[PDB]
């Protein structure tokens, strides 16, 4: 089942772009301190989440 | 003023339905059109084969008249 692998990995690349813009890591975004979220999200993100949804 | 990232007055909804059209023909209609084109091919096949046998009999008559 070779291809939907690639399709949903394109989707997962979009979500890695969101993780990159939020933290800066590709995948190992620490970003969650004990006691809240460190360094809150920048402006221009929620509508991008909306379009992705 | 403050400059967080809020949603502007509420956003639109996004669907959560397994949206499936299930289009295409039924069993009877697809079945009948397949068998109909099949029978069309059979009739044309029968016609070409019997006219071809006529010509092949003519070829037999050629070898008969040629032989002695």
């Amino acid at each position: 089942a070779m291809t939907p692998f690639f399709w949903m990995f394109e989707e997962r690349e979009k979500m890695f772009e969101f993780y990159e813009r939020v933290s800066g890591a590709r995948m190992h975004a620490a970003y969650v301190r004990p006691g809240g979220v460190h360094q809150d999200l920048p402006l221009g993100l929620m509508d991008d989440i909306y379009e992705f949804s | 003023v403050k400059q967080d990232m809020p949603p502007v007055g509420g956003y639109g909804p996004i669907d959560y339905k397994r949206n499936l059209p299930r289009r295409g023909l039924s069993g009877y209609s697809m079945f009948a059109v397949g068998i109909g084109a099949l029978l069309f091919g059979y009739w044309s096949m029968m016609r070409w084969n019997r006219e071809r046998r006529r010509l092949q009999i003519e070829d037999f008559e050629a070898r008969i008249a040629l032989m002695p």
